């Protein structure tokens, strides 16, 4: 999806596995905030947001607790109190044309800052001017979403970068998201501390 | 809500759109000059179309925003530079009659052919047919009839449409609130609204002046030598009181003065400084060349280049099925994307060549962080300037020792040092006198001070006064003589050279006190200095936001552009021909005394 409208997913009621992205040589940016990666496969959540969109790759390090940019104001917004990690790698391959892929969009324009974890999908003409935009971008009246420009032979950071954003919360309800615990080879006839689901 | 916002967030719909559209237009730029096809052209015309007419409306939405509610200064550099009407003020019929005027004198330039009369059968052209010719002939009559020929039918073609091209240019230039056309081009130069640094459009030629009265004393002892040695090469044309035949400078114009470093060398028994051969017996590719400049950037403290830049640029000549432009030419296509275009032999010229064109790749990326429209130099001659400097650098020996092109026990001694100092006044000093003449002339012309039935009459009296040039036989003003090079002919200001020299040597001057180098400035390299790059990279990374006085205080200190760096990059040449004129004649005799 594109920045503005970026897909939201909600994991429950499952096992996550986290050694399976965290050891993959495909991501360019593995930040997590609020949580290290080693302690991941042991902690269990309740629930996982799973935001998933297309930026820059000067815009990557936006997608940050505290910061500022065209995309943490308009397009998409993090909380200081994020618990999470932020995945990005490049995808120069699949979302580039040669003639040019303007599929994406971002939105340029606002007349305040977005709340965390707002989606915008409003398609009104940003009023810049105190004149009335009357529906017509004219003088001092822009559309706010403006197409990126992807092309396979762009610079570093300007290729497209796919993020996932994957939010962690406890809430007081039971948490359900949890790791797979591994099992080690049972022995037996041996006086052995046993652990047998809890 | 205020004026100030509002420009904002239109220069912010600007600056995207326009990065998107400039990066469609040079990419269609790009497919043609690699790939010479007649599709190209026309997806190369559409692009153009599109990006003159998306200017078009932005200018005519940019001037609705008055500049004095505007107090931010980048903003207002943007807005001024983005308020400028252009052609557009000038009416549609005469904006159709300039437009169509460039495009026949870019015609008439390109495919101007010129051969003898009553051998009719083929015939030459500029390039390289006359090059050639003017370049390595030593006939007196053969350069007399080549040089003769080509005034003839170009200048007779040209003056016409050169008299129309003034008049529309004053009145495009009066239009837009100038005094004349030559204001216009120094209004490039012009800083207004910063405490200390603002600059004149009156002060750039009162500077001119103030630094070609310091040029001219060692002018004037290059060109008694080369009046001396021409004298030895040709015995009885050239006087030992007057000036020198135009014909017999080693090029068609007499911008350079290089070709003829053969019949003026002074050691011609001492060997050359020429690693051709070297490069041959090891076998370097043009992808060694430009690798060993990039060990030289990052030497330097700056950045290598991208990985696209490797992809994607066409560092050889494709082939006889694929034509392509052979001349080495830098591209910032925007969003990253940076190019060399360069038909790449395995040559001296052409290792300097790719590194005075790394130089442009390494200013186009410095400023990459800077808004769209402020991705320029700070002024024209700060852009070549930089490529100079890295052509001053890498044609060192001891750059040649550092990256094993020279033996290590080659002997520098003091002889070839003063050949080559020879060697780079003839390349960089003479073009000086030329370039300072051909602009004063044409800003004389713009103002109004020569009137059309006068031009050549003043115009030969300039370049014996100030070139030490005099024409073979007189002219009339049948003839249009400076309208036969490139840039004039073509609507392109000159300046820049003049500018772009002595500001190569304050920055030389200024890396080599950075990076403390002990001995004469000719011997001094800018690698392994991590503060010259440093220093460098400062003034940089600003690109057009910064005024260029200000850029040039954060480089050398200095508020103004300064000559004593030239006289001191040349002064042991300067001593050596001061001794070399004992017994010549210095200065020359503004009179018909060689031949008229
Ligand atoms: C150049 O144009 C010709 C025209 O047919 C085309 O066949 C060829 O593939 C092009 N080469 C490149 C490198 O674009
Ligand atoms: C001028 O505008 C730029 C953005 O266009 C901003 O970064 C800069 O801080 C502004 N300067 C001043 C003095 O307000
Ligand atoms: C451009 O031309 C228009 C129309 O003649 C004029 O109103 C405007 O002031 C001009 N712009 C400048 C910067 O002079
Ligand atoms: C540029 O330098 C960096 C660090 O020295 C290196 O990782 C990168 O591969 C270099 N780029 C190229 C194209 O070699
Ligand atoms: C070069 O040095 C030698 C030895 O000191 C000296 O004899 C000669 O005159 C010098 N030549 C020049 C041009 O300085
Ligand atoms: C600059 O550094 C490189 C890296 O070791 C070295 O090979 C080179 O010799 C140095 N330049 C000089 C002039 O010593």
């Amino acid at each position: 999806a594109s920045v503005y409208a970026w897909n939201r997913k909600r994991i429950s009621n499952c096992v996550a596995d986290y050694s399976v992205l965290y050891n993959s040589a495909s991501f360019s940016t593995f930040k997590c905030y609020g949580v290290s990666p080693t302690k991941l496969n042991d902690l269990c959540f309740t629930n996982v947001y799973a935001d998933s969109f297309v930026i820059r790759g000067d815009e990557v390090r936006q997608i940050a607790p505290g910061q500022t940019g065209k995309i943490a104001d308009y397009n998409y917004k993090l909380p200081d109190d994020f618990t999470g990690c932020v995945i990005a790698w490049n995808s120069n391959n699949l979302d580039s044309k040669v003639g040019g892929n303007y599929n994406y969009l971002y939105r340029l324009f606002r007349k305040s800052n977005l709340k965390p974890f707002e989606r915008d999908i409003s398609t009104e003409i940003y009023q810049a001017g105190s004149t009335p935009c009357n529906g017509v971008k004219g003088f001092n009246c822009y559309f706010p979403l403006q197409s990126y420009g992807f092309q396979p032979t762009y610079g570093v950071g300007y290729q497209p970068y796919r993020v996932v954003v994957l939010s962690f919360e406890l809430l007081h309800a039971p948490a359900t998201v949890c790791g797979p615990k591994k099992s080690t080879n049972l022995v037996k006839n041996k006086c052995v501390n046993f652990n047998f689901n809890g | 809500s205020t004026i100030e916002e509002q420009a904002k967030t239109f220069l912010d719909k600007f600056n995207h759109e326009a990065e998107d559209l400039f990066y469609q237009s040079s990419l269609a730029s790009w497919n043609y000059n690699t790939n010479i096809t007649e599709e190209n052209v026309q997806n190369m015309n559409n692009a153009g179309d599109k990006w003159s007419a998306f200017l078009k409306e932005q200018s005519t939405l940019a001037q609705m925003y008055p500049l004095q509610e505007i107090q931010n200064l980048t903003v207002k550099l943007q807005l001024q530079a983005l308020q400028q009407n252009g052609s557009s003020v000038l009416s549609e019929d005469k904006s159709k009659r300039l437009n169509t005027i460039l495009n026949t004198m870019s015609t008439i330039y390109s495919t101007g052919k010129v051969c003898n009369p009553d051998n009719p059968q083929e015939c030459l052209l500029l390039e390289p047919g006359l090059n050639e010719i003017m370049a390595n002939s030593l006939d007196y009559n053969e350069r007399l009839w080549a040089w003769e020929s080509w005034r003839s039918e170009v200048g007779k073609q040209l003056r016409p449409l050169y008299e129309e091209y003034v008049v529309l240019k004053n009145e495009m230039a009066r239009a837009n609130h100038y005094e004349d056309y030559g204001d216009y081009w120094r209004g490039d130069y012009e800083v207004n609204g910063v405490d200390g640094y603002d600059y004149s459009r009156g002060q750039l030629i009162e500077d001119v002046e103030h630094t070609f009265e310091e040029i001219k004393p060692l002018y004037e002892h290059l060109h008694a030598y080369v009046r001396a040695k021409l004298m030895n090469a040709y015995p009885s044309y050239i006087s030992p009181i007057g000036c020198l035949p135009a014909h017999l400078l080693g090029d068609m114009w007499g911008r350079f003065w290089t070709n003829l470093y053969s019949l003026t060398v002074p050691f011609g028994q001492k060997p050359n400084i020429d690693v051709t051969d070297a490069m041959v017996d090891q076998a370097w590719d043009a992808q060694r060349i430009f690798k060993e400049a990039e060990k030289f950037f990052v030497s330097v403290g700056l950045p290598n280049m991208t990985q696209g830049f490797w992809e994607n640029s066409m560092l050889t000549d494709p082939g006889n099925v694929q034509k392509a432009v052979c001349h080495p030419t830098a591209w910032d296509l925007g969003k990253g994307d940076f190019r060399i275009l360069m038909c790449t032999k395995v040559t001296m010229d052409d290792f300097l060549t790719a590194h005075h064109e790394m130089g442009h790749i390494q200013y186009d990326m410095a400023y990459a962080a800077q808004p769209f429209l402020l991705r320029n130099g700070a002024n024209e001659g700060f852009h070549e300037a930089v490529g100079e400097i890295m052509s001053l650098s890498a044609a060192t020996p001891k750059h040649l020792k550092s990256i094993g092109l020279l033996s290590p026990d080659f002997q520098e001694d003091n002889e070839t040092e003063i050949n080559f100092l020879l060697k780079q006044a003839l390349t960089i000093v003479g073009t000086l006198p030329f370039t300072y003449m051909l602009e004063k002339w044409r800003w004389m012309v713009f103002k109004g001070e020569i009137p059309k039935d006068q031009w050549m009459k003043k115009w030969w009296e300039m370049k014996r006064e100030i070139v030490g040039v005099v024409e073979p036989v007189p002219h009339d003003e049948t003839y249009c003589d400076p309208a036969s090079l490139f840039h004039v002919s073509n609507d392109y200001s000159f300046i820049r050279y003049y500018t772009r020299t002595l500001y190569q040597f304050q920055f030389q001057e200024a890396l080599c006190q950075a990076a403390k180098h002990e001995g004469p400035l000719h011997k001094c390299d800018i690698s392994n200095s991590t503060e010259a790059g440093q220093k460098l990279f400062n003034m940089l990374r600003l690109g057009k936001s910064e005024p260029w006085t200000l850029a040039l205080e954060n480089v050398v200190g200095a508020k103004n552009m300064n000559v004593r760096p030239l006289l001191n990059y040349f002064e042991p040449l300067f001593t050596w021909l001061k001794d070399q004129n004992k017994n010549s004649f210095v200065g020359w005799s503004t009179d018909w005394s060689p031949y008229a």
